[PDB]
């Protein structure tokens, strides 16, 4: 609905090579998550 | 530590009677004077009376409004204070207090509510608001008792929210109004806990 | 959203399974698509995919 | 006769600075034995209230040494060294030289100091259900206005409409009034404040 909502505590959404992208609110949110590689190396490597 | 914890809420109507006893834990009963003070809603409190220690033994005061109407007793194995209703009348339906003293009211407990109202309970007539081009809302009329609680998008929305308070008419029943002011269709919900009357609301200009 | 999420995981699967090979990061970031793309790349020990 | 006890009422209170509640006496409250005869309470907006001073200086235990008050014979003052956000509520002071104790004052509601806000007049026509429902309640809503010192006038005069206030939030520091003007079925073929926020009276009918 086109009304406000509230939200949470901020996560890190990795799918885009590190943890850079918040959250993708995007409608191929899922199909990024389910296809495109979370690009681990360079997200593992940030986190460390 | 000590506590002076009441009991005895309930819902009347006018020309009966009701009990009202307060817990006393804690201390010597026999030495603090047991005094009575009623809280209108919404408004300041007001002392309905008191009884005077065993060892002093004295008498009971109670306020010009309560005369012949409301009596104070005490005891010490027991240690529960009594405060008696009959000939209950509308200017009763509000909160009353323990306190620990004639005139010092040292201490209050948490408060009972003693309603006297002409209703029983009812369903609700829940009445939506029309914004004129802003905010939108949503009456609950006619519901007895208070338990309500109102929430905007089923519980969604938290910004802005309002329920209004219970409204005070004279049929005994009361009014409650929950309104969003934001800018733009929105859903409000009202759950009457004894009625079990589920209402769901959409609202337009 | 939570319906959307359970019909895309329930209603096609697939036959994906999750295995690691020993491909260098870069050299294993060329695999895209054609049910051989990566799932996580690791460094140039072992790959997940 | 009785005592005239009238502390003044309305002070505001914003957390981290020194504030000071003064109070009436018609005759001296300062008796004999050299001490005074006065109580100063907190109501707990939701709960139970609790003492703060005694023989108009002596502090009471338990609550913290924040309530500071003396007095003259018959000039009294409770001066609260500070607030917090929790130090809000309505005082009392019950003066306690001729029982019997009926009253305790009208009662000053404090809240949190801010400055004026406009206040925002809503005017809500009620709804067609209604009317043909046997009811009709015409709401001019007021939100977001402090502080609380305006009523809701109702031309074409008042009489039926109700006064329904709820008490102060916590982020916004603002408040909010319903005027449900309960009305019948052939007498519905404009409201007002009169708030400080601002001077001229803004006209908006249903």
């Amino acid at each position: 609905d086109f009304h406000p909502l509230p939200g949470f505590v901020p996560f890190f959404s990795t799918v885009t090579g590190r943890w850079t992208q918040p959250d993708e609110l995007d409608a191929g949110y899922w199909y990024r998550n389910l296809r495109r590689t979370v690009r681990f190396a360079d997200a593992v490597r940030a986190l460390a | 530590e000590v506590q002076l914890v009441q009991s005895g809420g309930g819902l009347v109507q006018p020309g009966r009677s009701l009990r009202l006893s307060c817990t006393a834990s804690g201390f010597t009963f026999g030495d603090y004077a047991m005094s009575w003070v009623r809280q209108a809603p919404g408004k300041g409190l007001e002392w309905v009376g008191f009884i005077r220690s065993k060892a002093y033994g004295g008498t009971t005061e109670y306020a010009a409004s309560v005369k012949g109407r409301f009596t104070i007793s005490r005891d010490d194995s027991k240690s529960i204070a009594y405060l008696q209703m009959n000939s209950l009348k509308t200017e009763d339906t509000a909160v009353y207090y323990c306190t620990r003293g004639g005139t010092l009211f040292d201490y209050w407990g948490q408060g009972t509510l003693v309603t006297v109202s002409s209703a029983s309970t009812k369903g609700p007539s829940v009445f939506p608001l029309a914004p004129s081009s802003a905010a939108l809302g949503c009456l609950v009329k006619d519901y007895f008792p208070e338990p309500v609680t109102v929430s905007w998008n089923s519980g969604a929305l938290t910004s802005g929210v309002h329920t209004f308070p219970a409204v005070l008419q004279s049929s005994g029943l009361y009014s409650l109004s929950s309104v969003v002011t934001v800018p733009s269709t929105y859903i409000c919900n009202v759950n009457h806990k004894p009625s079990n009357t589920k209402v769901d609301k959409k609202v337009e200009p | 959203v939570v319906a959307l999420r359970s019909r895309v995981i329930a209603t096609m699967p697939g036959n994906k399974g999750m295995a690691s090979i020993a491909a260098p990061a870069g050299e294993v970031r060329a695999r895209i698509g054609d049910r051989v793309e990566i799932a996580a790349v690791n460094g140039p020990r072992s790959v997940v995919v | 006769d009785v005592v005239m006890t009238q502390s003044p009422l309305s002070l505001p209170v914003t957390p981290g600075e020194p504030a000071s509640i003064s109070c009436r006496s018609s005759q001296s409250l300062l008796h004999s034995n050299g001490y005074n005869y006065l109580d100063w309470y907190l109501q707990k907006p939701g709960q139970s209230p609790q003492l703060l001073i005694y023989l108009g200086s002596n502090r009471a235990s338990g609550v913290p040494d924040r309530f500071s008050g003396s007095g003259s014979g018959t000039d009294f003052t409770l001066k609260i060294s500070r607030v917090e956000a929790e130090d809000v509520g309505v005082y009392y002071c019950m003066q306690s030289l001729q029982t019997p104790r009926l009253t305790f004052g009208p009662g000053t509601k404090v809240d949190i100091k801010r400055t004026v806000a406009a206040p925002s007049v809503f005017i809500f026509p009620p709804s067609d259900e209604q009317l043909k429902s046997g009811t009709a309640s015409v709401v001019c809503l007021l939100n977001n206005f402090y502080p609380r010192g305006a009523k809701v006038q109702w031309k074409v005069q008042s009489g039926n409409s109700q006064e329904s206030v709820t008490e102060q939030d916590s982020k916004d520091s603002t408040y909010s009034l319903s005027s449900t003007l309960t009305l019948s079925k052939a007498d519905y073929e404009a409201c007002e404040v009169t708030h400080q926020g601002l001077s001229s009276p803004v006209t908006k009918s249903f």
